[PDB]
DNA sequence: CTCTGAATCTCTTCCGACGCGCCGCGA
RNA sequence: UCCGCGGCGCG
DNA sequence: CGGAAGAGATTCAGAG
């Protein structure tokens, strides 16, 4: 099984799971910690924005890599404006600083 | 091909700060089109900069100062340009 | 995007939220189903949220961008994206308040004890089960007083509208608007110095605190209780179509139903003036669905829906393993990966993968799409993507021409530590199959029965050069958890060469002689000699001068053709001995290592590639094969089974006799049939194991059997002795599933049948092992994900802090057995003090120097005996540690680099193989050496012995070299017959004790006279009428008479004139009492010699377990009690099961009193002077004291030792500084015993940084600085205790932490690694790491 | 037919498969000899009394 | 003989890998 | 284009 | 279920 890329799930904006819907595979908290025993920050930033969550970041990263520039553009992971979102609906305030 | 680059980490000592230098150097080779120093035999920016600092020609500082040299040449391209252009106004 | 520096949480101010959202929402309408547009009020109304679809009007007015950004007329939808559908909150306005379930339910009640109410108070009032009091000085009737329905109607009968009484929501509300902060504050304070109970204390000191957090955060306290209630945007709730039309409602939409409809209810019986108790009815009701809305099943019974499950609630969709911390924010799924099943390939290089031709195509589709229009052969996206479909073979020549030089990572599920995943080259194969390389296959922990594997591609040119040069498997050959090699062969491979290098007596070709290895080749291929025949061949070899050049020698040899033929490939510089033994796993580990020690890394490489081919190659043409002649079963068997079966009924018939108890028949019948298993097993092993074979001459002679399963165990390729004696010698006793011993062991080996007995009974052992390794994953990966979350932080962040302290290290040893020597305990850590040359005052190795392996053989040369290094423990570092406190990294062999995060690879590095671990009277010397006393008081006696008051020596036998050798516990009073520095040899006797009582020793000879002692009140008069002589034994607290109470039976020493003599060097006189139940030999007046005794006294975890329990800073159960300060015991008052001990100072003025139990044996005996960090009493030990006894380094030497200890035990090999640095994580949190002049308050708990930071500048200010006390937090609170808020939210108790950061108006700065891979943009470990230190100096220039 | 590697029996002790081979070759090996019998078409008595 | 503190007992809450694959069902 | 719950199944 | 930890409530011992 294999997926460049495909359909993205509606809540999260994650890539769906599954090979029957051609989904991807889940980088597992355990590679994460795997990737941080290495120095290899640049991957883990690709991993987790652009590859996996920007609404925006992966339409610019397709962009460029059909155009053939390997260029790289980090946004927001939309899951996290999920997070900020909730905690707000439960009556916590929280929010960014120094804008 | 590059079956390791361990010579180079050893010129540049940090294997991160390695990264970073060989980063740099292929973006500005695949964007700014610079030519290699040294020949391609097919392979691809990235372990042609690999090679480029395992030979000691490209080096963090060595970057510096050509970013320096080329700000300098484009500074002195539009200076020359905004005088050409006063002359056209005189 | 907002390039944020940091998070702030805080309680919502109603008006904010109100504030927030762009409508209200007050119908429980959703959707209609004639149209599928939402209800307008409802909870997906277009006109609060926004349009369903971008820049269309609900009522369809508008249909395009020209209009973008304008409201409809008919509507108050918008003209925007769909995208606002996401962000737009609404809220609900409530009739009545109701308390935020979060801040009543939480462990210790805020609001409770903020107001300092009870919980049942509490909820019985918020539950509307009662009315609570509000005061005037007009009525006895005090505020906050509880009131019942019946005293209610009392109190209001006679004091109506004077006081005023509440229901629970209102009363809350009014009372917390109705306080103040600082007139608390300062009561609070004033009570807490003017009280003494240290109950009342703390309680007064964490009310204290939280009034000063409110204060200091400005939340005013009231907003606690919601009056507003926040709606959750449409996208994030989602309702989704289904078969047929239908559609699944998330439970959040019903849980929000549920409270719009209980509102609309309590509002319009508000509005008509409904009766009170149905009003009160409903606003129960309403507080309830609120409670449930937030945190259904938080409080009584859960709601449930048709499918008799809970609802999911809001705080449902953080906690737990499904929660959207750990699901989401970590771990996401991610594009461009594929997964399949993995296959040997043995013709790949070393760091090439082979990948089947369709993933490559699938994964590398858009980057052949950009080729394929960049070289023109197409024009659009749609031409390339219909070319690339049809699969013309011009995309198949663009697809080899991407991936040419394009790394790809290999993963395979579970990472355990970080070898998990890897970085390859890939090649293309047809199939579909991923073929991995058999030697890093080893180090995958992988196998080939079905493991599946998946691939991610890099996308950027940063991200694939860092997983060329840091992840590509060429560079992993150390592993981290130790520094030896972790690609090292296994199997066929190591079978392969184990046959190349065996000889044999006789062979085709012997003696003749090789003008060079190729000449061996030629022969061997040509077949006129075998592999195994011994010759003299001529070889050349280098060695690596002094200068560095590969001088050469060469010379005449003797060898096998198999190992001139290895030989040939190895590289220059190795030297020819290396080869020249029969060579096992071991072997070939130990050559692989030294290469990468003697040269560089690329010629390893080569040579372990060659080495894999050359391997295999061999052992095919071997053809090593197993047969049932190969088992031979040793025929000595059936006579030694016949004679254990004998001893058995000999023994078994002694019982029928009834001449022993059952339980040594027992005993007996297992040792003998141990006995005979053994016997058996040797038996096998010498007939397996050697065999004879005609010579050259024609005699007989002996030599190492070719018997194939003996090759396979003896080269260690794979199997071990307990295999093999399982497949041929008799497998011997199992246990019972209580761990007891079966008294039949299995008779019958793998080779013959076993009946069906055997066969049951082995099936316990079986189904006991798998169940053991189902239940072991989970507690393993459950360690390793806490100590994970300890240690993230940790990342080397400067070169040298400057630190001259350190820990001292000594080869570890235990009952005269060196389990460790200095040279693995000390390569690769940098000195803290410079090493002397022993005996003289000449620097042996200078102070701050990494300890290689040339500086280690230094120190073995000139028997250094202990070393001083520099430890993560004494790092003065702040956030972080230096490189040279840490020493060597090894996975490279050199120092460390700045910028690598160490503790998680310690973190992994001790989880990984936690997988293996378990889980359900005299002393002779052993060798030469020298006997020392460790710690020792002695007195000699007229027998010629000494006996011993130190209640803790050690025995120590010392090498000629001033080297320890052999060291052994002694207990008190034992009787020694050498003195201190006497030459020993193996097998003497050097001391002697009575395990089975503890003595008591006098020193000085005299004439005994019992004193404060009386015959049936302290002391009574046994006469062993069954047993024999008269004896006195102290009667016992339970036993003595009150008279016996304040009498304490004692003898004093007295002279030949009957004058007590004094200590000899104190005032106390030479008195000595009888403690309770204490036996005495000796009658009243009778002599004794000096160093003489007249006393007697009546007298294993799991490692997983044990392990768990040491990182968690368990309190053991019996912990044993140590001498808290410098002085002289003393003893004192009585009182029912505890004793009042006191010590009484020396010099100091401060005695101390402790309650100490009097079930567990005393080892004080009221004339034991002691120092602090001594043991009082025995028993397991407690960390925490130990680190408020004897400091950092007593407590991590304790815990590296015990850790070393189990896994040494189960074979593991980890270093100590993975363990030191979980123990400096550990130590974060200190307490302040004094300000000085800071404005840190006493006892309050600060991090370790903050508060050295805070004293390091008072000093440099010259004010008096703030002493501290540290505290050894479990990691589980530790990692709790961290001011990173987000962090501890992704770990556990997560609603416990979001209210506690929301009360106190928690900052977090977003500093260690967990929260910025949340947060998305670079972690500050690593590349990333260069990427802050710009930022920095930003933010220190902004 | 079908290559295995041997290293994998000591150490699982899958003693039993071992002899299920040699039965195995055992087995075929009438099997071939009566299908010789069978293929030089001789007397039925003699593979009856085989 | 009574009061307070400390200790003990009772009640409540939290936690016991990662990863894929199919089937059913679903107010 | 989809939230799951239950179940087996392989690692 | 079981085990471990924390908070609250109740009981016992020591001191007054
Ligand atoms: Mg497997
Ligand atoms: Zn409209
Ligand atoms: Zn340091």
């Amino acid at each position: 099984h294999a997926r460049s890329t495909g359909s993205y799930s509606l809540v999260t904006q994650q890539p769906l799971g599954g090979k029957a819907q051609f989904g991807g595979q889940r980088f597992g908290e355990m590679e994460v910690w795997a990737l941080e025993a290495y120095g290899a920050a640049y991957t883990l930033q690709e991993m987790l924005t652009v590859k996996s969550d920007d609404v925006n970041g992966r339409t610019k990263m397709y962009k460029n890599i059909v155009d053939g520039n390997h260029q790289m553009e980090p946004g927001m992971p939309e899951s996290f404006n999920v997070l900020l979102k909730e905690i707000r609906s439960l009556g916590i305030n929280i929010e960014l600083e120094d804008e | 091909a590059r079956v390791t680059v361990q010579d180079a980490v050893e010129k540049i000592g940090n294997r991160f700060d390695l990264v970073l230098v060989a980063a740099r150097r292929a973006r500005q080779m695949q964007v700014g089109g610079k030519d290699p120093l040294v020949p391609e035999e097919n392979d691809k920016t990235t372990v042609i900069a690999l090679r480029e600092i395992e030979e000691g020609l490209i080096n963090n500082q060595i970057l510096d100062v050509r970013e320096r040299q080329e700000q300098q040449e484009q500074e002195a391209a539009e200076l020359q340009a905004v005088t050409a252009i006063a002359e056209g106004r005189r | 995007t907002e390039e944020f520096d940091a998070i702030k949480i805080a309680l919502a101010s109603p008006d904010m939220i109100r504030s927030w959202s762009f409508g209200e929402v007050k119908k429980p309408e959703t959707i209609n189903y004639r149209t599928f547009k939402p209800e307008r009020d409802g909870l997906f109304c277009a006109r609060i949220f926004g349009p369903v679809k971008d820049y269309e009007c609900l009522c369809g007015k508008y249909k395009r961008l020209k209009h973008r950004g304008v409201i409809c007329e008919k509507c108050g939808v918008e003209v925007t994206q769909t995208k606002v559908r996401r962000e737009r909150m609404g809220h609900i306005e409530l009739a009545s308040p109701t308390a935020h379930i979060w801040f009543l339910k939480s462990l210790p009640s805020r609001i409770g004890l903020l107001l300092d109410m009870p919980l049942r108070d509490i909820e019985r009032v918020l539950y509307f089960e009662s009315y609570v009091v509000i005061e005037g000085g007009m009525t006895n009737l005090e505020r906050q007083q509880i009131l019942t329905e019946e005293q209610y109607l009392d109190a209001l009968e006679e004091f109506g509208d004077e006081f005023d009484a509440k229901m629970g929501a209102e009363a809350i509300q009014a009372l917390l608007k109705s306080m103040d902060l600082e007139q608390e504050c300062e009561q609070l304070r004033e009570e807490l110095n003017e009280t003494n109970s240290e109950t009342k204390r703390k309680k007064l000191t964490k009310r204290i605190k939280l009034l000063e957090a409110f204060v200091q955060s400005g939340n005013k306290p009231e907003w606690m209780i919601l009056t507003v209630l926040p709606v959750l945007p449409p996208d994030l709730r989602p309702l989704v179509p289904l078969d047929g039309g239908r559609f699944a409602t998330s439970d959040l939409n019903d849980l929000y139903r549920r409270v719009i409809n209980r509102n609309n209810r309590l509002k319009r019986l508000l509005d008509l003036a409904a009766p009170d108790i149905i009003v009160r009815n409903e606003k129960r009701m309403l507080q309830e669905a609120v409670d449930a809305l937030l945190d259904n099943g938080r409080r009584g019974r859960a709601i449930t829906g048709s499918n008799k499950r809970p609802l999911k609630s809001l705080a449902d969709m953080i906690k737990g393993k499904q929660g959207r911390f750990r699901q989401n924010l970590l771990g996401k799924r991610v594009d461009y990966s594929g997964r399949s099943v993995i296959t040997v390939g043995p013709y790949l290089r070393l760091h090439q993968c082979g990948l089947p031709k369709k993933m490559a195509l699938e994964l590398f589709k858009p980057f052949i799409y950009g080729k394929l229009e960049l070289r023109g052969l197409a024009t659009t996206i749609k031409a390339a993507k219909k070319m690339v479909e049809r699969e013309e073979a011009v995309v198949w020549d663009i697809l080899d021409e991407v991936i040419r030089e394009h790394p790809v990572l290999l993963n395979r599920a579970p990472t355990l530590h970080r070898l998990g995943i890897q970085a390859f080259e890939p090649v293309l194969i047809e199939g579909k199959a991923i073929q991995l390389h058999p030697l890093v296959c080893a180090a995958y922990n992988a196998d080939f029965d079905g493991d599946q594997m998946a691939v991610h591609v890099p996308l950027t040119l940063e991200a694939q050069l860092e997983a060329r040069a840091l992840m590509m498997s060429t560079n992993n050959i150390l592993s981290p958890a130790n520094g030896e090699p972790i690609i090292v062969p296994s199997q066929d491979v190591v079978l392969g060469l184990y046959y190349m290098t065996r000889d044999c007596v006789n062979a085709k070709g012997e003696g003749m002689v090789l003008t060079g290895p190729k000449e061996a080749e030629r022969l061997y291929r040509s077949g006129l000699a075998s592999l195994h025949a011994r010759v003299k061949v001529r070889i050349t070899e280098y060695e690596k001068d002094a200068n560095g050049e590969l001088v050469a020698k060469t010379s005449l040899k003797d060898t096998t053709v198999g190992r001139a033929i290895l030989w040939m490939i190895v590289p220059k510089g190795l030297p020819y001995s290396i080869v020249n033994q029969a060579l096992g796993k071991k072997a070939i580990s130990k050559m692989l290592n030294t290469c990468y020690r003697i040269l560089g890394l690329k010629p390893t490489v080569i040579f372990a590639d060659q080495i894999m081919y050359t391997g295999f190659a061999y052992a095919a043409r071997s053809g090593a094969s197993v047969g049932i002649d190969d088992m031979v079963i040793p025929e000595k068997k059936h006579e030694i089974i016949s004679e254990a079966e004998a001893e058995v009924a000999e023994i078994q018939e002694q019982f029928q006799s009834g001449l022993v108890t059952a339980g040594e028949r027992y005993n007996k019948v297992i040792d003998i049939w141990a006995a005979a298993n053994d016997r058996v097993s040797k038996a096998m092993m010498d007939n397996l194991q050697t065999e004879t074979v005609i010579n050259r001459d024609g005699q007989e002679e002996k030599q190492v059997s070719f018997n194939s399963i003996y090759m396979m165990a003896d080269s260690g390729a794979r199997g071990s002795a307990a295999q093999i004696r399982q497949l041929a010698g008799m497998r011997g006793l199992m246990a019972k599933p209580d761990g007891s011993i079966i008294e039949t062991p299995i008779t019958a080996n793998f080779r013959e049948g076993l009946n069906v007995l055997q066969y049951f009974i082995s099936t316990h052992g079986a189904r006991k092992g798998l169940a053991d390794t189902a239940l072991k994953t989970a507690n393993s990966g459950y360690l390793t994900r806490r100590l994970v979350d300890v240690a993230q932080d940790l990342v080397v962040t400067e070169d040298d802090c400057g630190t001259h302290e350190g820990i001292m290290m000594t080869p570890v040893i235990e009952g005269g057995d060196v389990k460790e020597p200095l040279r693995d305990r000390v390569l690769g850590r940098v000195t803290a003090e410079d090493v002397l040359k022993p005996g003289t005052a000449d620097i042996l190795v200078p102070r701050n120097t990494l300890l290689h392996e040339q500086w280690c053989d230094l120190l073995e040369e000139n028997s250094v005996d202990a070393v001083k290094v520099r430890s993560v423990v004494s790092c003065d570092t702040d956030f972080g540690v230096c490189a040279h406190c840490y020493g060597r990294d090894l996975a490279r062999g050199h120092i460390i680099n700045k910028g690598e995060a160490i503790g998680v690879i310690a973190a992994q590095s001790i989880g990984e193989p936690g997988t293996q671990l378990t889980m359900r009277s005299s002393i002779q010397v052993k060798n030469k050496g020298s006997i020392k006393l460790s710690n020792v008081k002695s007195v000699v006696n007229s027998s010629g012995k000494l006996v011993i008051t130190s209640r803790n020596t050690e025995l120590k036998l010392i090498d000629e070299f001033g080297r320890t050798k052999e060291s052994y516990k002694v207990p008190y009073g034992a009787v020694l017959a050498k003195g201190d520095g006497e030459q020993v040899a193996g097998g003497e006797t050097v001391a002697n004790w009575d395990p089975h009582t503890m003595p008591v020793i006098t020193e000085v000879s005299g004439f005994v006279r019992f004193t404060d002692m009386i015959d049936g009140q302290t002391i009574t008069r046994q006469t062993d009428e069954l047993t024999g002589l008269s004896s006195l034994v102290v009667l016992d607290s339970a036993e003595r008479t009150a008279g016996g109470k304040d009498l304490r039976p004692a003898l004093k020493i007295v002279d030949a004139q009957g004058n007590d003599v004094l200590i000899p060097g104190t005032d106390m006189p030479a008195q000595y009492f009888l403690p309770g139940k204490a036996i005495v030999q000796l009658e009243d007046g009778v002599q004794i010699s000096s160093g003489d005794t007249l006393a007697r006294i009546p007298q294993i975890t799991g490692g997983l377990p044990r392990v768990a329990d040491l990182f968690e800073a368990r309190r053991p159960k019996e912990p044993a009690i140590l001498a808290e300060i410098s002085g002289i015991v003393s003893f004192g008052k009585e009182t029912k099961g505890k004793r009042r001990l006191v010590i009484t100072p020396v010099d100091g003025s401060d005695p101390y009193e402790e309650m100490i139990p009097k079930w567990r044996q005393l080892n004080v005996f009221e004339g034991e002077r002691v120092e602090r960090g001594d043991v009082i009493s025995d028993g397991p030990e407690a960390p925490h004291d130990i680190l408020r006894l004897r400091g950092v380094h007593a407590v991590t030497r304790y815990i590296v030792n015990e850790v070393q200890d189990v896994y040494r035990l189960q074979g593991v090999k980890i270093n100590d500084k993975h363990i030191e640095v979980i123990v400096r994580q550990m130590l974060r949190k200190a307490t302040i015993v004094n300000a000085g002049s800071s404005d840190f308050l006493e006892g309050e708990q600060v991090e370790y940084s903050r508060v050295k930071i805070a004293n390091r500048e008072l000093e440099a200010n010259g004010k008096v600085g703030a002493t501290y006390s540290r505290d050894l937090l479990g990691i589980t609170k530790a990692s709790l205790a961290t001011e990173s808020f987000i962090s501890a939210a992704s770990f556990q108790e997560t609603t416990r932490v979001l209210t506690e950061a929301a009360v106190a108006g928690k900052r977090d700065e977003l500093r260690g690694l967990k929260e910025n891979v949340i947060v998305g943009r670079l972690i500050p470990a690593g590349t990333g790491y260069a990427y802050h230190q710009d930022r920095m100096r930003r933010r220190a220039a902004g | 037919d079908i290559v295995l590697n041997p290293l994998g029996v000591p150490s699982r002790m899958n003693i039993g498969q071992i002899l299920e081979t040699h039965l195995g070759m055992a087995a075929k090996g009438i099997g071939d000899k009566i299908n010789a019998m069978l293929k030089q078409q001789q007397e039925v008595a003699k593979l009856r009394e085989f």
